[PDB]
């Protein structure tokens, strides 16, 4: 839950 | 007992006409723009990406994931922020976060 899927720059971080 | 309005001073409120426009220029789909639009409009205020990452955070304040014309307009209110040479607190303060998501009891 502390992956926030809600943001377009935080979508997904090295996998 | 009639309870006053709470009037706080949004200054976003005079940034949104300009934001507003740029909203329009961004196809604004069912009056709200997707995380594309405004994502492709980030890279083009040339702002290092862990930047755009944190303007949205502290922007979306609907955690939905869409940007709608106040929401955006935040999102470049604080954009134009860190172009100033500033930068935002991390803070949402009654004067920053927009009526429609002010939460009352
Ligand atoms: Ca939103």
């Amino acid at each position: 839950l502390e992956s926030k899927p809600y943001n377009p720059f935080e979508e997904e971080e090295e996998d | 007992g009639p309870l006053g309005s709470d009037d706080v001073e949004w200054v976003v409120g005079k940034d949104k006409p300009t934001y507003d426009e740029i909203f329009y220029t961004l196809s604004p789909v069912n009056g709200k723009i997707t995380g594309a639009n405004a994502k492709k409009e980030m890279v083009k205020s040339k702002l290092p990406n862990t930047v755009l990452g944190k303007i949205w955070k502290l922007a979306d304040v609907d955690k939905d994931g869409l940007l709608d014309d106040e929401e955006f307009a935040l999102a470049n209110h604080l954009i134009k922020v860190k172009l100033e040479g500033h930068e935002l607190p991390a803070d949402l303060p009654p004067h920053l976060v927009p009526p429609s998501k002010r939460r009352h009891e």
